[PDB]
């Protein structure tokens, strides 16, 4: 984006005050829309040295004459060249500056407008910067943040020591990461996109994208009239174990309920029963193991199974151990087949195989068996989409990294999700997603387009529950996924 | 309603 | 309370009659609110020599020339100083007292105001007091009690001999024990608390609570937006047997439906597989038992079970047999880790083990159970706050007593629930709400905390059913407890 | 009311300071009926040194602990002894009193309540005191003042050099006269009326009384269902001139709205056209003048008219000539049927001519009528109760003296009206209400009950208006009189 | 309504 | 609603 | 509704 602001500059010729008039203007009819009729209010906008801190300017001198107050306290020791012309400005109208912050200023004040750090933020932030962000957090006033609330890192979404809570967040051309990962989205509150006039093309050349409704509903899979279960795919899943045994019927009924035609289920004996005296639609196919597990001994039997199928899953409940092991990593080395490789799959996964293997994957780890994957802690890997990029680029597959924000990538192509809640914070929820990739993938979906569809849904479902959500769990989401789907259209 | 609009 | 009246008096100096007056009038207010409009009404006013009759006394004189007719009857043979000086202004008022109650007078009004014995009652009603409270109870009348219906122990709540049935009765500062333990809590009908002056600091001095709405929504656990299952906590209920298959499924859901991340079951194989035939959400491990019991063989297996959890609920089902015993309390002696102690654990608990246990423990027994557990009788124990009190204090526990009143001690702090209905009254209840409690404890609560929070929504779930109380099941209780979070915001 | 308090002290023997208490928390559940639960705001109570302080410390100390914030400013030198006991209460129970008030202080509160004096004001208020209302007054908080807004003389309404504009005032007992009577009607804002324990025969000893709805209602009278026009009456209107041509109509269907069998008017030819080209139920007779005016030669006529009626209404728009002056006098003198004087009648009346009449007279001035009429000043009179009384008294007749707030005395009874508004500001409207008081005693009423009624009705009907008031005039007044009388029961 | 408060 | 009652 | 800003 910040390419965007220069070639729009230098290349297009848009004067950098244009863009920066646009910017202040959008903050005020963001703030009316939000809190109605400005006249009322008492405005405090502490600004910057910055052109966070020049579009903080523009929105002071466009409140003169109209609101009960307006006081500017600047906080920086210079000024760009924008952020000087529109203090000038500000200062010609007749608006009142001061450089000294006063504890008890917040009081004689409605409305703090944050414009002291935008995406120019570099390092954590201390001393009277610190003072005055802490301040106004304790304060309860309506907060409005420019751009990004100062102290959130806006390529991450970290605090840097200290940031701004914001009630309204007012961004330009397209969401930041940071608005986006937690825990910036957190402190974001209710985020608007204002266009500030950048050429659509350059808005639109941007490779990280925001799941949203309209993408999802233009891959929706098409239902032709004349059609039969076989139009709609088949999909096998290999799940469960002795400990492990409600798995298998969560991923099934993935599957089913986002309209896939036929889904198997191969679950060890008597498990398998289980299955079928829940949802009597399902197929859970017995598979004689030695002690409740999946071994080698069930290789070739799982393999027969998987020629009639569109898309395997594999995973959910399989338990770890070194037969596991040995049984998943030759299946996949010789399923010729797109997989969906979750749960206790990834935690016995050689990610060798994924480099040999012709076939398409999915993976979806939550951070922890991320971390598990690639030998890293859960810090490293959690929110990082540059890693997730990398890992799918180097293993030819789609990265589904779970979690508040889920990240889907095949390394060329990066989307965010932040449909969800925390009904979700609960087993078998996970189970239930990788049914629902591996349907979409029978229907016709690309291993990218079908994660992208599914992650949506899945955390679309979950706000449609009725009662507090802390009492949702996965056989409840999976009644509310037709719902969802309904009202994606 | 009224900040950058009169009827 | 009585310490509170004569601080109230003694150090701060109100005047006992300005307090009397404020009880009197906030009757008559209480009255208003309850019949509407007073003026219709003809009011029989039955005064003791007390002070409960001197309030009495002021509610006579408050509807003098206002309503259709007062008369007292006054059933004392000595006034106390204030209600001599509250008799004397009755009077001076131009109102009439008689001393003589003739059966017939309840024929010529329509409200009885009960004010023969508050909190100074001592001892079985007899003789005219008996025969007067009898017919009054017999007259259809409507009833209003002062303080406490007239028979009521205020302490205990129990009938001292025979007592006055209120439709409403209007009590000072705070609710009275008798007012919260049945049978007292009965015979109160609709209870108002009135302010009538003294000073907060005293009435909130008072150790012993009412569970309010107020109290348990402060007491919720936040859900922070970027969580996953494990900020939510983790659970493992020991539970069932070949008898009794069907509790740790009501336990485990109970978990699970107040917001718990992750719940494990450990069950007797096969029974273990009922539970995810019906809630696949559920993780329910099999135990090998040599005859359909757990036993010391299966001790090692639970105590590695347990290193992964936050907390353990055991006993629902169990069955009660020696070997039970000393698998329960050898895995107690060792568990290091919150426990919550139901059902049949209970009954085969060695109570030196509650002393030896560094880790906290909650015990939730039914008044049989309590009976068994300190080898006194059913009638003994029920709704005996102090022993409950003496217990958890002894014995380093949280103690929740169920009952239509369920009380909730650690030994210094004791809460009353009063939510609920007879739906409760039926096998599996018991086991809905030992799940609710470990789930809450898992999510970071307090045992006690817990215990309070779950016995208050465990009632209000069964509140909130549609049909006939009668016919709920834990099943539907269930289903119910999202709705009874929701609403309790 | 001084003799109230007083004697429900010292004869009936209620201590001083359970009034004081009662008063107090009156205060207290008129400000929450009011504004709502209390407990989110700052309260700054203004207490004085007398029992108006008093009151307002037992506010102070009930809202202790119970709202966001209580200060007290004590204003006053010294005490008296319920004041005292209450402040040492206040104090006791922890509340804060400062003695200096500072200007800002009100920055920090949301309400205002004003117990500086009641109704133990005495003269001018100047000094600090002046300057802390004259603060008040200017600071937009909620107001709410105990008993009369301080500054307001009880017994006459009047502003004593500075007074306090209250948005709700609790007065003890009755409304005061100050609270009925402008300027004071207006400082008081919402009058809340709070029984606070006198005996219900001291407070309806009082012999000066508001005309409310109730009362209006009972003296209505009954319309038996087999009657006919003389059932209810006949009115004879002697009004109008060439000058004044409208009054006589207004009049007239004055006296027809409220019920009236028959009414005939003697208005000059050809003025007398102009009622029956308007309202064809009109009798409008016409009178031979010499002039336009009546005069000495219509005296025989006018008498020959009253014969045949029940009542005769005299004055709107005769003129005021010497002619008209002779022709009234000697009218009125041999008139021997109930008389309402009105208008340019009053203008020449000689006073003597209602000592020797033996029939009743009903008198309806503004004030600057009475002015002429007892020959003082317009502010001699206005809202002069005791002149008023005095007057009707001394010539043995009722007395309307009309304005925002109506005087109606015999002399022995004196009744405030507080219906209408500015509508009635406005030529004629005082014409329509001659009529009607002539209507009621046609109909039967006593000259004071018909008096009564109808400046209520009146009122009334003027508020049912559906558009501005201010564009209300005479003959959309006349409209709404049946429906004034509909909403009456 | 009326014990407490006339309007 | 609560100052003087508690329900 | 859109031109301005997107949700
Ligand atoms: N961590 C920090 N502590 C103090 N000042 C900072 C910090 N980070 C950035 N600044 C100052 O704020 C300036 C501008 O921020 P911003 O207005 O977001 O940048 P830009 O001018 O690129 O829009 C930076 O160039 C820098 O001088
Ligand atoms: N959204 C998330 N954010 C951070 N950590 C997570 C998340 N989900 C899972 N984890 C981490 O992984 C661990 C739990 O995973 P694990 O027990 O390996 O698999 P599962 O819990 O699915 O059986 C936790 O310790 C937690 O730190
Ligand atoms: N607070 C939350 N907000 C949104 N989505 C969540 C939240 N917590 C969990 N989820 C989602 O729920 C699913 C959890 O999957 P996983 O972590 O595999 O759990 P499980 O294995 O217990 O079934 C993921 O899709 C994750 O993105
Ligand atoms: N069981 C009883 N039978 C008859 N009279 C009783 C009984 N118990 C109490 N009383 C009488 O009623 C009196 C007052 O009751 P109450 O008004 O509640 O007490 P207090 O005056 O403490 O408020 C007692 O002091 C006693 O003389
Ligand atoms: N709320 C209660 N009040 C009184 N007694 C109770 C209550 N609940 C249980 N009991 C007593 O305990 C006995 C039933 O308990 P028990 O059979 O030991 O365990 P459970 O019935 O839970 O299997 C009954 O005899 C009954 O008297
Ligand atoms: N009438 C009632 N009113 C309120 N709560 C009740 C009622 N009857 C039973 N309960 C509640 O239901 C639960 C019964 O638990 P328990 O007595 O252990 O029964 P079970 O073991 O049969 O599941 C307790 O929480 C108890 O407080
Ligand atoms: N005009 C005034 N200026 C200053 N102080 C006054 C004025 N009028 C009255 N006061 C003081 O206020 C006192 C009490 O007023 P109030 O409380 O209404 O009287 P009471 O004690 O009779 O109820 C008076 O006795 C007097 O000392
Ligand atoms: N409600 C009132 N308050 C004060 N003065 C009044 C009122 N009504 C009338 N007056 C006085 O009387 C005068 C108008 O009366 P006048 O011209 O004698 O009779 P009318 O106006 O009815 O023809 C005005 O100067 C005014 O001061
Ligand atoms: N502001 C007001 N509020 C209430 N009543 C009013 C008001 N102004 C006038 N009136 C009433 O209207 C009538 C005016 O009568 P009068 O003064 O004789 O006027 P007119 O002679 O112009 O018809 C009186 O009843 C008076 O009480
Ligand atoms: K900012
Ligand atoms: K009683
Ligand atoms: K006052
Ligand atoms: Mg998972
Ligand atoms: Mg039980
Ligand atoms: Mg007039």
């Amino acid at each position: 984006m910040k390419e965007i602001d220069e070639l729009t500059i230098k290349e297009y010729g848009v004067d950098s005050r244009i863009l920066m008039e646009r910017a202040g203007i959008s903050v005020v009819l963001a703030m009316e829309e939000e809190l109605g009729n400005l006249s009322d209010y008492r405005f405090l906008v502490l600004c910057g040295g910055g052109n966070n801190g020049g579009d903080g300017f523009v929105v002071a001198r466009n409140l003169l004459g109209v609101v009960k107050d307006v006081l500017v306290v600047f906080l920086g020791k210079k000024k760009t060249p924008d952020c000087e012309y529109n203090y000038g400005l500000y200062k010609k109208f007749g608006g009142k500056v001061v450089e000294q912050f006063e504890p008890s200023i917040l009081n004689e004040f409605d409305v703090v407008v944050d414009a002291i750090f935008g995406t120019g933020l570099r390092g954590e932030i201390t001393g009277e910067y610190a003072e005055i962000i802490n301040l106004v957090n304790k304060s309860g006033k309506v907060v409005v943040s420019v751009d990004v609330p100062s102290g959130i890192d806006s390529n991450t979404g970290k605090v840097l020591r200290t940031a701004v809570k914001a009630d309204l967040t007012v961004t330009f051309g397209v969401p930041k990461i940071g608005h986006i990962l937690f825990p910036g989205r957190d402190l974001t509150g209710k985020l608007k996109v204002a266009n500030i006039g950048h050429p659509v093309h350059l808005i639109n050349s941007i490779n990280r994208y925001v799941i949203t409704r309209e993408m999802v509903r233009s891959l929706l899979p098409e239902r032709p009239r004349d059609s039969h279960k076989g139009t709609y795919g088949k999909v096998l899943i290999i799940a469960g174990s002795r400990l492990y045994s409600g798995a298998p019927v969560l991923s099934g009924m993935g599957s089913l309920k986002v309209g896939t035609g036929l889904v198997k289920l191969a679950v060890p004996f008597p498990q398998n029963l289980i299955a079928t005296s829940r949802f009597p639609e399902l197929i859970s196919v017995p598979i004689d193991t030695e002690k409740g597990f999946f071994s080698l001994q069930n290789l070739q039997e799982c393999l027969e199974l998987s020629k009639d199928v569109d898309v395997v899953a594999i995973g959910p409940g399989l338990g770890n151990n070194e037969h596991v092991r040995e049984f998943v990593n030759e299946f996949l080395k010789t399923l010729e087949k797109p997989a969906v490789i979750d749960a206790d799959a990834i935690n016995v996964l050689d990610t060798s195989v994924l480099k040999e293997r012709k076939s398409p994957a999915v993976l979806t780890p939550h951070p922890g068996e991320m971390a598990r994957l690639v030998k890293k802690t859960v810090g490293d890997v959690k929110y990082n989409y540059e890693l997730a990029e990398e890992f799918a680029k180097e293993n030819d597959c789609v990265l589904v990294l779970k979690s508040a924000t889920t990240i889907v990538t095949d390394g060329e192509k990066t989307l965010f999700n932040i449909t969800g809640n925390t009904g979700l914070s609960k087993g078998g929820s996970g189970d239930v997603l990788t049914g629902m990739i591996a349907g979409f993938i029978a229907q016709g979906l690309s291993p990218l387009e079908a994660s992208t569809v599914s992650v949506y849904l899945h955390g679309f479902a979950a706000e449609l529950f009725e009662q507090d959500e802390r009492g949702l769990t996965a056989s409840e989401l999976l009644r509310l996924i037709p719902e969802a789907i309904r009202r994606l259209k | 309603a009224a900040w950058l609009f009169e009827a």
